[PDB]
């Protein structure tokens, strides 16, 4: 779910960034013909979009740091499982857990961390 | 006969109005029928469908306000960002005019937003630039989490949302739910998510999906998609290696060879684009792109008979345009076939669905006339080219040349000033204005015009002699 939320937020922020670049061009145009009502309206819309995008940045960054915490938890758990066994079983358990997580076979992951 | 059957058979035969027309009935008759539902969805989304590969507007904002190329000043010959302007007409400082306008043509790029605004709207794209590049179903009512479970509905629904409604965010939501339903094992959903990304702006996040789709199953579609992605990141030599990899997979694909040739022409080394267009010809021999390009190149490198053959080929294959017939007229006249020359220009003037096409045909008829002599007919043709398209700088320049031939110097000066104001990238109006000024005097205007000529066609000869004489007069 962290993955999905980050994907949706990045999509929305790409949309708003494209909007902002369009508004920058439009404001430069309105300013080149000294049309100040429309220029000021473009600048207002840019201000509002920047506020919304900053809120979006805050929430994305927050979810992203949580995602990094989760990834480190997973990797450190695989390492804690491997570190419990000495010798050739270590990398065996490590690669087994990596393959059991690349296939999202969580039950096999815990099976190989328990006895395997 | 039956409603669903007749509608589906209308769909097979690509009617796309009747199909929907019977499904709308069949849906009013029964509020619970998804076959006719997705059939009407297919019909609606295919009346407007256009493949995403050859839709590369980019626009003004992307051109300046978006920086994605890693290298800022890469070696000349590895970035996208022949006959001289004395033979081949030009569009910018360089970039000679091409055959086969495609809606992905950038043909140079502006430097600043002001320059891009204060120029003609269709001087950097096949279409005028843009800042950003009842209803059957309301997108805010359906729960994409439930249509994602049914792939038979989900695929047509995504095609509808993406190509009909152009709702990239909801399309991406549906495609993400669908891909997670398929456990990331179908290349089609990966390609669609990559397209959603690519037109959202995220290129690397799209290249990831296109690479992961190539790993599933090689298809020409994904190869061309990665080619677009790599060209967007200003990486020609990666796109060429990827194209040769694809040709290693598909040994004789025409779209891949044509993409290689397009990249070689954007990099402007025609000596390989002709080779790859010749490979396309060895494969297709009806390809409008390769035939038009090799024909133009054959015409401008003083071989108009081979170009006339290459364009008579397109005439033989049922192509019926205003461009094709004007081209046939130019070729017939310059290849010295005076029997089929002017009837081609007449068919052109007949087929022209614009006011700029008519102006170009009248311009070329004036060229024919001035090649025949009788400068009055060419005078009339250039004036008609002006009357059709007021912003036609070549007509201004040629009409000013004919005026100064008559004797009216002030008319020629004003017309050359207008031409050089409309198209600064051209070199002939500047050179002629400088020449006439120097003939009468006004060495300041002569310098200001000859320097712009040298800025337009920097390897000219008469411009250099003019500049030397002027700088000598200044001491």
């Amino acid at each position: 779910e962290y993955h999905s939320v980050h994907q949706k937020l990045s999509a929305d922020m790409a949309d708003n960034s494209n909007l902002i670049r369009s508004l920058l061009v439009q404001a430069e145009d309105a300013r080149l013909m000294r049309d100040m009502k429309t220029m000021k309206n473009r600048y207002k819309e840019l201000y509002d979009l920047n506020k919304d995008l900053l809120n979006g940045y805050k929430i994305r960054c927050n979810n992203h740091t949580e995602l990094l915490g989760s990834l480190k938890a997973v990797n450190q758990a695989i390492q804690r499982a491997g570190h419990l066994r000495v010798g050739k079983p270590k990398n065996q358990v490590i690669t087994a857990c990596r393959d059991a997580i690349r296939s999202n076979n969580i039950n096999m992951l815990f099976r190989i961390m328990r006895v395997g | 006969m039956e409603p669903l059957l007749l509608a589906w058979s209308y769909f097979r035969r690509r009617r796309f109005q009747l199909c929907a027309d019977l499904c709308t009935q069949m849906l009013e008759k029964s509020p619970c029928d998804q076959a006719a539902w997705i059939l009407k969805a297919r019909a609606l989304t295919e009346m407007v469908y256009v493949d995403e590969i050859d839709v590369d507007e980019e626009g003004i904002a992307e051109m300046i306000l978006d920086e994605n190329a890693i290298a800022q000043v890469p070696r000349p010959g590895t970035s996208l960002k022949g006959p001289s302007p004395a033979v081949r007409p030009v569009t910018q400082a360089g970039r000679p005019i091409t055959g086969f306008l495609r809606p992905s043509t950038q043909s140079g790029r502006p430097g600043t937003i002001e320059q891009a605004i204060k120029t003609p709207r269709t001087a950097y794209t096949a279409r005028p630039i843009a800042s950003s590049s009842g209803p059957f179903i309301n997108l805010s009512r359906l729960n994409l989490a439930k249509y994602a479970q049914k792939p038979k509905l989900a695929k047509a629904l995504f095609e509808y949302i993406f190509h009909h409604e152009n709702d990239v965010k909801t399309a991406l939501d549906l495609a993400a739910l669908s891909t997670e339903h398929s456990q990331y094992k179908d290349w089609w959903w990966k390609v669609q998510i990559g397209k959603c990304y690519y037109r959202l702006g995220l290129y690397r996040e799209a290249e990831k999906q296109f690479k992961s789709a190539l790993k599933q199953q090689e298809m020409v579609d994904t190869f061309l998609y990665l080619a677009k992605v790599y060209i967007s990141l200003d990486q020609p030599l990666t796109a060429l290696n990827l194209f040769k990899q694809g040709l290693d997979k598909f040994p004789g694909e025409v779209t891949l060879l044509c993409g290689i040739a397009r990249i070689y022409e954007e990099m402007n080394n025609i000596s390989s684009a002709t080779e790859y267009y010749k490979e396309v010809l060895k494969q297709d021999n009806t390809h409008v792109e390769a035939i038009a390009c090799i024909g133009s190149n054959h015409f401008y490198t003083d071989q108009p008979e081979v170009a006339l053959r290459f364009y008579r080929r397109l005439l033989q294959m049922g192509v019926y345009n205003c461009q094709l017939f004007n081209n046939l007229g130019l070729c017939c006249f310059y290849a010295q076939q005076y029997d089929m020359t002017l009837t081609s220009f007449e068919r052109a003037l007949s087929l022209a669905e614009n006011e700029e096409e008519v102006a170009d045909v009248w311009y070329n008829l004036g060229h024919v006339a001035v090649g025949t002599g009788d400068t009055n007919l060419a005078h009339q043709c250039f004036r008609l080219a002006l009357v059709s398209n007021n912003q036609h700088a070549e007509a201004y320049n040629n009409l000013a040349v004919l005026e100064m031939r008559r004797g009216h110097v002030e008319q020629a000066k004003a017309l050359l000033q207008t031409a050089s104001s409309l198209a600064p990238h051209m070199y002939e109006p500047h050179f002629n204005f400088a020449t006439i000024s120097d003939k009468i005097g006004d060495l300041q205007r002569s310098y200001a015009a000859a320097k712009k000529s040298e800025a337009a066609f920097p390897d000219h000869v008469d411009t250099q002699h003019l500049i030397k004489q002027l700088e000598q007069h200044f001491a």
